[PDB]
């Protein structure tokens, strides 16, 4: 359940 | 273009559920989170929750946990939000919102057009239209459009020929659950003996079409 | 949750003059990737939020060049170099660093003009309505500025409470004025039990309150 700013990582 | 198209206006009784659909085009549906936001009248906007279309994974705000269900249909590029247990305070315009980040890049949001959901036990009713007669320079007259449901009514003057000086006010919700509105126009005092003034009122849900002459008493 | 604080709440702007809206976040919205997750939007009546500025400073397609955004990770500014009638509405900042997405309080931008007093008109109930068992008395406040106005109803010179509702128009594109309608609602019986119906209007443009009145039965 992550937020989209954290997707790339 | 990126487009998000939502289903139509909803009127629901307290306790009923509402299911809003949000069909998308112009981008790869699987690649972006779909969020849901509402704004009630007299309140700031409020984030409801999101769905991740690739997994179907959902995240809801604390306050809507246990009453909201978000889903999607990949084959139709459509997301859905179902809100149960509606109360008066759920009356709001509801938006679906494409996210910013696809995994590789981050950009702008794109908003659907909004879906008005009105929570009310009222039944469809057509307004009564009453004159606001000019008093005995500049004179004012109008029409009171009273006791209708649902919104909207439209008002014109002299079949659209009179537009200057017209103010058609926002409706108010009475404690009966029916709406009332006034439309006024300022005109020259000099015209009151000779110029005919007619407000043309339409309320589509009740098939009401009224032409009310407004004249001095 | 991330808390957004927006200022000012009300921003009247003289035509051609600039406007600035501030927003501050309770924590940095500059992500370590370099993206600033702060956006500005304009809300007009009956339509979707219109994105103005995204990711801190990017202008959206079709937004006039007179809009721009900047900021640090915590303090942000929407600048409008000149303010038209088209720009009138409710402006919000919003963060999307984390869910829930959170919003500033909103700024109400309007056109500033010279103070204009309302023209006041009182309307008695029609005979047709009285036949139905209810009496609506309507007070119109026409073409005033600024928006702040107070209507006090009086029935036989006694101050009324809880039996009236009002509404206000959007600001007029041509003359930059507002208009207000207030409706006093009584039963036929209660209407016939009194003689004098008055609305008293207070406004900055008026030296003292203006009262318009009628007596039931002319």
């Amino acid at each position: 359940m992550v937020d989209s700013p954290q997707l790339a990582t | 273009q990126v487009q998000l198209v939502q289903s139509g206006a909803e009127v629901k009784k307290p306790g009923a559920p509402v299911k809003v659909s949000c069909e998308t085009s112009g981008y790869r549906f699987s690649d972006y989170f779909v969020h849901w936001v509402r704004q009630a009248p007299g309140q700031g906007p409020e984030w409801i929750g999101r769905i991740r279309p690739n997994s179907g994974g959902t995240k809801y705000a604390q306050k809507f946990q246990g009453r909201v269900t978000m889903t999607r249909d990949m084959s139709m590029n459509t997301a859905y939000m179902e809100l149960s247990g509606l109360r008066s305070d759920d009356t709001a315009v509801y938006y679906c919102v494409r996210g910013h980040c696809d995994g590789t890049t981050c950009s702008r949001a794109y908003w659907g057009q909004g879906t008005l959901v009105t929570v009310s036990s009222a039944s469809t009713k057509g307004p009564s239209v009453f004159p606001l007669a000019p008093s005995s320079g500049t004179a004012a007259l109008g029409c009171l459009v009273k006791d209708y449901f649902p919104e909207p009514v439209t008002v014109s003057w002299n079949s659209g020929a009179l537009t200057s000086g017209v103010h058609t006010f926002p409706a108010v919700l009475q404690s009966s659950g029916l709406y009332s509105l006034s439309s006024v126009v300022t005109v020259p005092s000099s015209s009151l003996g000779t110029q005919t003034y007619i407000c043309n009122v339409n309320h589509k849900p009740s098939n009401t079409k009224v032409d009310k002459r407004v004249e001095p008493k | 949750d991330v808390v957004m604080t927006q200022s000012p709440l009300s921003l009247p702007v003289t035509p051609g003059e600039p406007a600035s809206i501030s927003c501050r976040s309770s924590q940095s919205l500059l992500h370590r990737s370099g993206h600033k997750y702060l956006h500005w939007y304009l809300q007009r009546p009956g339509q979707s939020p219109q994105v103005l500025i995204y990711l801190g400073s990017n202008r959206a397609s079709g937004v006039p060049d007179r809009f721009s955004g900047s900021g640090s990770g915590t303090d942000f500014t929407l600048k409008i170099s000149r303010v038209e009638a088209e720009d009138v509405g409710l402006y919000y900042c919003m963060q999307t660093l984390q869910t829930p997405w959170t919003f500033g309080q909103g700024t109400k931008v309007e056109i500033k003009r010279t103070v204009a007093a309302p023209s006041v008109f009182i309307f008695p109930p029609s005979d047709e309505q009285l036949k139905s068992g209810t009496a609506s008395v309507v007070c119109l406040l026409n073409n005033f500025y600024p928006r702040e106005a107070k209507v006090q109803w009086k029935v036989d010179n006694a101050l009324q409470s809880g039996n009236s509702q009002e509404s206000v128009t959007e600001q007029d594109s041509k003359d930059s004025t507002y208009s207000l309608s207030s409706t006093l609602t009584l039963s036929k019986a209660d209407y016939e039990k009194h003689k004098v119906y008055a609305c008293e209007v207070t406004h900055q443009g008026l030296s003292s309150p203006v009262t318009k009145s009628f007596n039931r039965g002319e």
